[PDB]
């Protein structure tokens, strides 16, 4: 059994959207079920749909706003999203009697259209020494970031992108000897395809 | 609607440890027809949940052995014994008896343990270059310590400031065990120029005291 | 339809 769901979405607050969950491997013979994944990973079941004959039973949270259907021609089903607010940003999935799960569909909902981060080099103040990089307010996920076009790949940390305030801020750490910076260059580099945003900044001492 | 309560919501525990996780929910599980809809999954890193015990005590295709789920009414508990690596990752318990809706547990996240580790603290200035736009970023990194909880306050002249913090944390490390965290304080350039002190605070286990890293503006 | 994790939903 095998559930492929639809890409991600995104969305203003008060929109619609519509995401697809594709079964192989009988699509008659279980209710298809929604569940919701909150970012601190607790989980919301939505509601689930008989393929065969049509009926639905939902969450009252989610009724009214949420539409489950299917396609038996092409055993897809189908949830209908309404209402979206910030709380709706979290990843969606089908699953198969419960028993089996797609690999999720992220919807997330902003304000904001494309926007292009600024992208700044973090020099120590003034054995080891840490730099960082400031990936700021960007729209949508995902970005790139690598230390040295990804020669530099130990002693890093790459946070989590977090969405606030309409936006998206990311940052880096690396930890490299002294002995390496900055008698040796350190440069971070940021991809932002959906913006068109390529940026290479140069970690210099202030 | 059932209320399904896990605890602990966070288990370290040693490669070849026995784990054990309670859930308890709120009204009893047990249906009328007989069945008890009390069902236990496993969400790897990065994956989706996967079902790992069906009714109570069923263990699903392919699921090793050494997961066993047991209790009645209100009352279950699942058995990880020989923890190993491919067994991380968040449990969650699932009733299907009062539905609608179908309720989960806030899930319960199986960690490595480790020895403490204070953080190793970094703090960042903004930039010259985001000086010239009008904001004022500042960072401070907490790095590769033990245990997960850490508490983060930004201290300005001496006084904290809680608006424009932006907080993103890793999970555990997959080769040391130890935890970190970004903090991102964002000021107008207005507001970074009429303070000269700038202080990342944090309280953890490894130390009575504040951790203190600080810089001066000018 | 009737699904064994589901119990009585849709059933």
């Amino acid at each position: 059994v095998q559930l492929l769901q639809s890409g991600p979405e995104l969305e203003k607050p008060g929109a619609s959207v519509m995401i697809s969950c594709k079964a192989s491997g009988s699509f008659t013979g279980y209710n298809m079920n929604w569940v919701r994944q909150n970012i601190g990973k607790s989980l919301e079941w939505i509601g689930a749909i008989d393929p065969y004959y049509g009926g639905t039973s939902y969450n009252q949270k989610f009724k009214g706003r949420a539409t489950l259907t299917v396609d038996k021609s092409s055993s897809t089903a189908y949830m209908h999203l309404k209402s979206l607010t910030s709380e709706d940003s979290a990843v969606y999935y089908c699953v198969s009697g419960m028993e089996y799960w797609g690999q999720g569909t992220s919807v997330t909902v902003s304000s904001a259209k494309t926007t292009a981060p600024s992208v700044y080099p973090l020099a120590p103040v003034c054995s080891s020494v840490t730099l960082g990089c400031l990936v700021k307010g960007y729209f949508p996920e995902p970005v790139t970031l690598t230390w040295n076009s990804g020669s530099l790949s130990s002693g890093v940390h790459t946070f989590p992108a977090v969405l606030q305030s309409d936006l998206y801020t990311l940052s880096s750490s690396v930890t490299v000897t002294s002995s390496t910076w900055p008698s040796q260059s350190i440069t971070c580099n940021v991809a932002h395809p959906a913006s068109s945003t390529k940026v290479d900044k140069k970690i210099e001492p202030r | 609607d059932v209320v399904m309560t896990q605890t602990p919501l966070s288990l370290p525990v040693s490669l070849g440890d026995q784990a054990s996780i309670s859930c308890r929910s709120s009204q009893s599980l047990v249906h009328r027809n007989g069945n008890t809809y009390l069902h236990w999954y496993l969400q790897k890193p990065g994956q989706s949940p996967k079902l790992l015990i069906h009714k109570v005590s069923n263990r699903f295709s392919g699921v090793p052995d050494r997961f066993s789920g047991s209790g009645s009414g209100t009352d279950f508990t699942l058995k990880i014994s020989r923890v190993e690596a491919e067994d991380l990752g968040v449990y969650f318990c699932s009733q299907s008896t009062h539905v609608p809706p179908l309720t989960f547990g806030a899930g319960t996240k199986l960690e490595l343990k480790r020895a403490d580790a204070a953080p190793t603290v970094s703090i960042f200035p903004p930039s010259s270059e985001q000086l010239t736009s009008g904001g004022a970023s500042v960072v401070c990194f907490l790095n590769n310590f033990y245990p997960k909880d850490i508490n983060v306050k930004w201290k300005i002249d001496g006084s904290e400031r809680q608006n424009g913090v932006l907080n993103s944390w890793t999970d555990q490390d997959s080769k040391d065990s130890t935890y970190s965290m970004s903090s991102t304080l964002t000021l107008t350039k207005d507001e970074y120029e009429r303070h000269n002190s700038y202080t990342c605070e944090a309280t953890h286990k490894t130390s009575t005291s504040p951790i203190v890293k600080s810089f001066n503006r000018n | 339809v009737c699904n064994p994790l589901t119990g009585a939903l849709l059933c």
